[PDB]
């Protein structure tokens, strides 16, 4: 039964200290991640990912690996208290801008905190996101976190981990605590680790998409944007100088004499036509790939920026990058086993023909009872 | 560092007869 | 081109005298309490067939009260070695910053100096003190300090104040434990080339930043290494009732936007806390 002892000590030692209340995020990162959501193709990307995973719903339901006859659904009644909150979160809040905080903040710093205020017996209150820039999170003597600071001088709500809290007969907590649910990396260290975010490996070309686009407005307004730099002689009696460029001049659409040739009788007068190309200002051939870079780090297909590649940039990235992640976390400490968070992937309008085809043959086979040709493609029982 | 005594308490017995 | 992640640092604290004065908190920055100087006589022996009495003489009852002191210090780093860097300076900062309001509070409780900071029981001077006797060696007076007198002021702690631990230091301990009757025999565990009784059950809690009254533990003497008489050597108290600890926020970090001139990012930490003396009766002081 639960070890409490992990190999995880080898930090606490001298890497790491105890008792200090370290921050989750480096300052350099939170930064990072404010100016990237002004960036035109940082901002899209980061709008883009947080949008669809808004759009999947929630419900709890049966998990289909349930080897588990004693169902950790404790009471069948903190179920229905934990599908309402899960489609009715905090007042002033729906699940879905609460799908789209976390996924957000997951993208900029891969990290998911969360807050519960169970009333007392295991029957979930309400849920609040917790900021991850100015969270911080105290460790335990031997491997893990036992409180989160939240706030600097005022608010210091030591909230409890969900591993030390005071817990029911059966498990579940009774008071209030936290998830801090984290994004693994190399060399292990579980929460001692640096962050892994896609804002880690695109500073170079952001920084050169700032660089040339600042180039190109500048040189949109300081570059003449005039023609036909004509050149006179030193012995051309300005007073008439000016009226042959009076003459040249009044030449425009809606002239005097508009349209018509310029006649210069003796005194040959030099005209240059400048081209004023100003057509690659914003180096088009180095800023796409930029571009290309940017988002490709956050996994997008180009083309989104043709419906297969939308169907890729559901099941490729979206699924498997924040929906398993989060789900596996609620599922983690939310809810006894058996019973866990369950999105219906039918909700996804892009893959709605995808089901129906997969449905459709799949009703053709006959070696094969109808119960797992069900659970196939969903449709539990 | 620099060589330190180690300078520790002798024979201390009394403080109320001199020997004669 | 080799960069291990071995951080030998090699420094060290005290031991905390902390866990034995009495701890309050305080929410306010000033607190007050009531104080009975001394309950007086009421009523004599008075004769009899005397329709009479005496009005005696009322007691005393003062009200005391005391504030509580902050501490604030402020860093700042340059943000280019901050972001190129291989470490990091911000929690090293916020480590270094936490230890030396942990040293900075010990040593201001124990020696503090009257404004602005909690006036020290040893600045204090209203612990008695018994200043031990010298001794006499080929006609001089060396001053010295024995076993003897180490009992002595052990045992002449009153009884009904309680039990009182003492505090001393690590070197005063090693004298104590390396001293040699007439013949040659240590006079605390005989023939085990060391002597380490329960210090807990013997109730002798140590430190480590006390005066130390052999310097260096280079101050025996027989000679030129006298103790130099008037120099602190132990102290022992009812400390949950000699010396009181009020705390009221603990450590916060807050960054400085403005006075950030982008180059140079700066933060700032603070706290509040303080302590003071009530009946400095319950506690004695040994010197030499």
């Amino acid at each position: 039964p639960a070890p409490s002892a992990n190999p995880a000590k080898i930090f606490i030692r001298r890497f790491f200290s105890a008792g200090v209340a370290k921050n989750v995020v480096s300052y350099s990162n939170v930064m990072a991640a404010q100016r990237a959501m002004e960036h035109p193709v940082a901002f899209r990307c980061l709008d883009k990912l947080g949008l669809t995973v808004q759009s999947v719903k929630w419900d709890v339901g049966k998990d289909p690996q349930n080897t588990q006859v004693g169902d950790g659904g404790m009471s069948a009644s903190q179920r229905k208290a934990l599908q309402q909150i899960l489609q009715r979160p905090n007042p002033t809040m729906s699940g879905a801008q609460l799908r789209y905080s976390a996924a957000l903040s997951w993208a900029c710093f891969g990290r998911m905190a969360f807050k519960v205020s169970v009333m007392s017996d295991g029957s979930v209150n309400a849920i609040w996101p917790l900021g991850i820039p100015f969270l911080k999170q105290k460790f335990d003597r031997y491997g893990d976190v036992e409180s989160f600071q939240y706030g600097d001088e005022a608010g210091k709500e030591t909230i409890p981990s969900f591993t030390k809290v005071e817990k029911n007969d059966k498990g579940r907590p009774i008071k209030n605590y936290a998830f801090m649910i984290v994004k693994p990396s190399i060399n292990g260290a579980m929460n001692f680790d640096v962050q892994n975010t896609p804002l880690q490996a695109i500073g170079v070309p952001v920084a050169l998409y700032d660089a040339l686009m600042a180039r190109a407005i500048d040189s949109a307004d300081g570059t003449p944007n005039s023609k036909w730099l004509v050149t006179a002689s030193r012995d051309l009696d300005d007073g008439q100088a000016k009226e042959v460029k009076e003459g040249i001049e009044e030449t425009k659409p809606g002239g005097d004499n508009g349209g018509e040739i310029i006649f210069i009788a003796g005194t040959d007068v030099k005209v240059q036509e400048m081209k004023n190309d100003l057509s690659d200002i914003h180096s088009k051939v180095p800023l796409d790939d930029q571009a290309r870079t940017i988002a490709g780090n956050f996994g997008i297909p180009i083309a989104l920026l043709y419906d297969e590649s939308r169907k890729a940039f559901f099941e490729d990235t979206i699924e498997p990058g924040y929906l398993t992640p989060l789900e596996d976390g609620f599922s983690m400490f939310l809810c006894g086993a058996g019973y866990r968070v369950i999105f219906d992937r039918d909700s996804i309008p892009a893959l709605r023909k995808s089901r129906a085809d997969i449905a459709a043959t799949y009703d053709k086979v006959t070696f094969i009872t109808e119960e797992e040709k069900r659970e196939v493609t969903g449709w539990p029982a | 560092a620099a060589p330190s005594r180690l300078v520790q308490p002798g024979c201390f017995i009394c403080r109320g007869v001199a020997v004669s | 081109p080799q960069v291990l992640a071995l951080e030998v640092d090699c420094n060290i604290e005290c031991a905390s005298l902390l866990d034995l004065y009495g701890q309050i908190e305080v929410s306010r920055s000033t607190f007050t309490y009531m104080k009975i100087a001394d309950y007086g006589q009421l009523g004599e022996y008075t004769c009899d067939a005397k329709c009479d009495a005496e009005f005696g003489e009322p007691g005393n009852i003062r009200h005391l009260e005391g504030k509580t002191y902050d501490y604030r210090g402020v860093f700042c780093f340059n943000r280019k070695n901050l972001q190129e860097a291989n470490y990091d300076f911000l929690s090293f900062m916020i480590g270094a910053a936490q230890r030396s309001h942990r040293i900075n509070r010990n040593q201001a409780l124990m020696i503090g100096k009257g404004v602005n900071e909690p006036k020290g029981w040893l600045t204090e001077n209203c612990f008695p003190v018994f200043q031990t006797l010298p001794v006499d060696v080929n006609g001089t007076s060396t001053p010295a300090f024995l076993a003897q007198d180490w009992r002595r002021f052990v045992t002449s702690f009153p009884a009904e104040y309680g039990e009182a631990r003492s505090v001393m230091h690590q070197n005063v301990f090693g004298y104590l434990a390396a001293m040699v009757d007439a013949n040659g025999r240590f006079l605390f565990g005989d023939g085990d080339l060391t002597f380490t009784p329960d210090l807990v059950r013997e109730r002798i809690r140590i430190s480590n930043c006390l005066p130390d009254p052999t310097e260096g533990n280079t101050k025996g003497g027989t000679g030129q290494d006298a103790f130099a008489a008037g120099s602190f050597v132990a102290a022992q108290a009812a400390w949950k009732t000699a010396f009181y600890a009020v705390e009221k926020r603990p450590m916060f970090f807050e960054q400085y936007e403005g006075g950030s001139s982008a180059w140079c990012v700066k933060y700032q930490f603070g706290a509040e806390d303080g302590g003071f003396v009530g009946c400095c009766e319950h506690g004695r002081i040994l010197q030499i």
